């Protein structure tokens, strides 16, 4: 869903970043919270960024004065599996007889 | 000749060179170990 007053701040947005240049591809069902610097061939910096070092965690820039394509969108993904346990809205059904 | 020449031009009238109907490798331009600063925006210097 689109958020017009929840994440749309006047002074930009710096708490949300996205990986763009790192070579390590995030496989499904995994997580990586490492904040490193992209290495381009020689001079591996990974924290001492400089000559031939790029910032992969680019900023979004959420502002309420931008267009519909630049507004923040709060995204929630719901994964699961089946044939293991029921839920509530499944159906109210106890032992009948 | 664009890099190694006898003299260069100014900033108000600089040299304009177009690379057409040719092919080159950007691997030798990176391991020269002779450049002071190297910035390459828009694409990675090792994946272009």
């Amino acid at each position: 869903w689109n958020s017009n007053n929840l994440d749309s701040k006047v002074g930009g947005n710096y708490n949300y970043l996205y990986r763009l240049f790192r070579k390590s591809n995030l496989k499904p069902f995994e997580r990586d919270i490492s904040t490193e610097i992209y290495q381009a061939g020689s001079t591996p910096c990974n924290g001492v960024e400089g000559f031939n070092c790029y910032f992969p965690l680019q900023s979004y820039g959420f502002q309420p004065t931008n267009g519909v394509g630049y507004q923040p969108y709060r995204v929630v993904v719901l994964s699961f599996e089946l044939l293991h346990a029921p839920a509530t809205v499944c159906g109210p059904k106890k032992s009948t007889n | 000749e664009v890099f190694n020449a006898t003299r260069f031009a100014s900033v108000y009238a600089w040299n304009r060179k177009r690379i057409s109907n040719c092919v080159a490798d950007y691997s030798v331009l990176y391991n020269s170990a002779s450049f002071s600063t190297f910035k390459c925006y828009g694409v990675s210097p090792t994946k272009l």
